[PDB]
């Protein structure tokens, strides 16, 4: 299959060629003695990006057909009435002038829809309850297969919502049969990049320490599209370093122009600008972690344990392939960086974080449908880990009333749940701060288990996270231990942190005194 | 919501026919009853 521009997929295309073309090679005589019609239709999903026009075209250019003639499906739709029909129309008018002037000896078609679920839908069935957009279906229908007969058609659809399309449409008489394209898996990864760097290496712009097997490894869940943009990036990348080192001294231009077999330039166009969209991210934590974490006490290592303890078991379990689990503490105890860092120390390909900072003004029903995409997106992994962040912010939750969003609500409920295909693990990750009131909503059952997260209880911890943080000397150091000697102390770390950045705005000598007040009047008992 | 109907702009009159070459033909008979009538003197 190499031979030609794909490459990767052949489990795909051995039942694609079967149930479809095995009267397209058989000798004419024994295909009309039993008398048997050639397929019409075919219906191609999967994630977008992932070598779909491609396929659809070699398809077309191996049946010796006509060129294809390709259509968008948002070009179609018009305000005016009557033209998407036209639009619609004009696709159809060469093959029937074809097929009449040539009778049945005429050749083949092809026609390329893209994104037809927007101009398919479910029409009402509810008088005054109809579709804003059934004429488009109607006439799609009709042409497809009506009163007149075409015989020298064939037709492709492409789309990513394989729920949408009208079930009436997808009968064995249109479109019989269907094909999925999933994420290309190490080896694919290593044929595609082969293939686009045969160029190179016939041409000798390949370097011996340049390894495409080795690199294949570093590539976890990429796209072709991505290895074709990650491929010019570091050509583009190689390009301008060398003209701007061989530019630096008078040396022969030929030991620079081969200089661009380095494998610098690959690392380089890998962490500069490939930012792949199903693929961890790595610019997230700097916001959501400023400061690491400090080990000012015994409970953070027991937290690392229990995450550590239930990454492997969703990594190593076959009868629970859901886990989850909810972290839950006082106000200000640093519940967002600890989720985080455990999300990172899980080493999962797909590592997706929804927060509702990016939702200001949203209505409920946007927010609704953004959790819905993330969820949909992370389901197309064969790991995922996802973390919920606060949830009593994504509710609106106000002691007035009380007042919340129920659908959003239920959205959560039901979707903790949801198992994904057969093969396919997830663990969810949920942060809040106040769990009698999720308890309360009948939510903590849906949970699999419970974590906690406690504050700074005895002066000595606080001693010893003054001491790693490291802003004041032996001899106030002392002094504060004097003076806050008994074992009374209940402060969050970040509340810590502003207190002692703005005592630190003090005058130099007026300093030990301003921290004392300040940590006096706050508060200092649970 | 499916923009109405809307009344043709209106009529722009242009009419062209056959009259380049039979009025170039017309003009070549003029040029030589010229030419003769000026020779006759
Ligand atoms: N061991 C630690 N545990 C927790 N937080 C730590 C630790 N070491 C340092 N930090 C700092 O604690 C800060 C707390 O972050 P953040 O503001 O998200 O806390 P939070 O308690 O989850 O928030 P909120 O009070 O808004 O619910 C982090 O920015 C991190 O810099
Ligand atoms: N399996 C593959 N073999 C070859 N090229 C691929 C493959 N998958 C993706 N590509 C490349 O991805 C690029 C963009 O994909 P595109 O043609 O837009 O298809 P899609 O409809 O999946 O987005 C193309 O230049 C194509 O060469």
């Amino acid at each position: 299959f190499e031979k030609m521009g794909i490459g990767g997929l052949d489990k795909e295309f051995s039942d694609i060629f079967r149930r479809a073309f095995a009267s397209r090679v058989f000798p004419p005589e024994i295909v009309e003695q039993m008398g048997c019609k050639h397929v019409k239709g075919i219906l191609l999903y999967g994630p977008p990006g992932c070598g779909k026009t491609l396929l659809a075209r070699q398809i077309g250019k191996m049946l010796n057909a006509r060129e294809p003639k390709v259509v968008n499906g948002p070009e179609i739709l018009n305000k005016y009435v009557g033209e998407s029909e036209a639009n619609i129309r004009k696709l159809f008018a060469d093959a029937e002038e074809e097929q009449r002037r040539l009778g049945a000896n005429s050749g083949l078609h092809i026609i390329i829809f893209d994104e037809i679920d927007a101009i398919c839908k479910q029409r009402g069935s509810m008088a005054g309850s109809t579709g804003v957009h059934d004429t488009v279906v109607n006439q799609l229908l009709s042409k497809i297969d009506g009163v007149e007969q075409l015989n020298n058609i064939l037709v492709i659809g492409m789309t990513n919502r394989p729920d949408l399309i009208d079930e009436a449409l997808l009968r064995p008489g249109r479109l019989e049969v269907k094909m999925e394209i999933g994420l290309p898996d190490e080896k694919g990864r290593l044929q595609i990049l082969h293939i686009h760097t045969a160029r190179m290496r016939g041409h000798q712009l390949l370097s011996a320490d340049v390894d495409i097997k080795e690199l294949a490894v570093e590539t976890k869940n990429f796209s072709g599209a991505e290895l074709e943009g990650l491929v010019r990036a570091a050509q583009s990348t190689a390009m301008n370093r060398h003209i701007k080192a061989s530019t630096k001294v008078e040396v022969d231009m030929e030991k620079a122009e081969s200089l661009q077999v380095t494998r610098g330039d690959f690392l380089a166009s890998l962490e500069n600008d490939i930012k792949p969209a199903f693929g961890t991210n790595q610019e997230d934590y700097a916001s959501y972690i400023m400061n690491g974490i400090i080990k000012w006490g015994d409970p953070v290592t027991r937290v690392l344990d229990d995450g550590e303890l239930l990454v492997q078991q969703t990594k190593n379990s076959d009868r629970t392939p859901l886990v989850s689990v909810l972290l839950e503490g006082p106000p200000h105890s640093g519940k967002t960086a600890l989720a985080a860092k455990i999300a990172e120390e899980s080493n999962f390909p797909f590592i997706k974080i929804c927060s509702p900072d990016k939702m200001i003004g949203f209505s409920e029903t946007a927010k609704c449908q953004a959790m819905k995409k993330i969820f949909d997106d992370a389901y197309k992994s064969q790991l995922s880990c996802v973390v919920v962040d606060d949830i009593e912010r994504l509710l609106d939750y106000v002691p007035i009333g009380p007042r919340f969003s129920n659908l959003v609500l239920q959205a959560l409920l039901v979707l903790l749940k949801k198992a994904p295909p057969q093969g396919r693990k997830l663990l969810i990750i949920g942060t809040t701060s106040r769990k009698d009131v999720l308890q309360e909503m009948e939510m903590l059952n849906a949970f699999s288990t419970t974590i906690h997260v406690p504050n700074i209880a005895t002066g000595e911890q606080l001693l010893e996270a003054l001491e790693l943080l490291g802003n004041f000397k032996d001899k106030e150091r002392t002094t504060i231990a004097q003076q806050v000697k008994g074992k009374k102390v209940w402060i969050g770390i970040k509340k810590l942190l502003m207190l002692i950045e703005m005592s630190l705005q003090m005058d130099p000598e007026y300093r030990v005194r301003k921290f004392l007040a300040l940590l006096r009047e706050e508060g200092a008992s649970p | 919501s499916m923009a109405e109907d809307a009344d043709m702009r209106n009529e722009l009159e242009e009419m062209q026919r056959r009259a380049d070459q039979l009025a170039d033909e017309s003009l070549e008979s003029t040029r030589r009853m010229l030419q003769l009538v000026e020779e006759s003197k």
